[PDB]
């Protein structure tokens, strides 16, 4: 959901 | 949150993946950290089938009133400390419960 992260 | 024993500040996420790793890999092992890429945001770093995982905490205004949230408004969050409360007991978006504070 957002680069770099893993929130869904 | 300062006095949070999850809580290790500025620190990167190099550094917070060694400490987990030196810590077992242990699943559901944790700890919150600041977003330097986020500058007043936070990112909660899990463990879980022996990988790290790391999730984005951003900050958002309501009405003019301050919420965190790591699903873009889907679940909101007055501090840090109501996120981990909350997520140690209900999974909401991660792969498991955050079962075990890394030591800082
Ligand atoms: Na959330």
């Amino acid at each position: 959901s957002f680069e770099g992260y893993d929130n869904s | 949150h300062r006095t949070q024993l999850w809580f290790h500040g500025r620190i990167s996420r190099e550094e917070s993946q060694r400490l987990i790793g030196q810590q077992g890999l242990v699943d559901g092992l944790f700890l919150v950290r600041e977003s330097q890429r986020n500058p007043q945001g936070f990112v909660l770093s899990l463990c879980h089938l022996q990988k790290v995982k790391h999730y984005l905490i951003l900050p958002s205004e309501e009405e003019g009133r301050l919420y965190f949230s790591m699903d873009d408004g889907q679940t909101r969050f007055t501090d840090l400390l109501q996120l981990v409360e909350f997520h140690q007991l209900n999974r909401g978006i991660l792969p498991c419960l955050l079962r075990h504070c890394c030591t800082r």
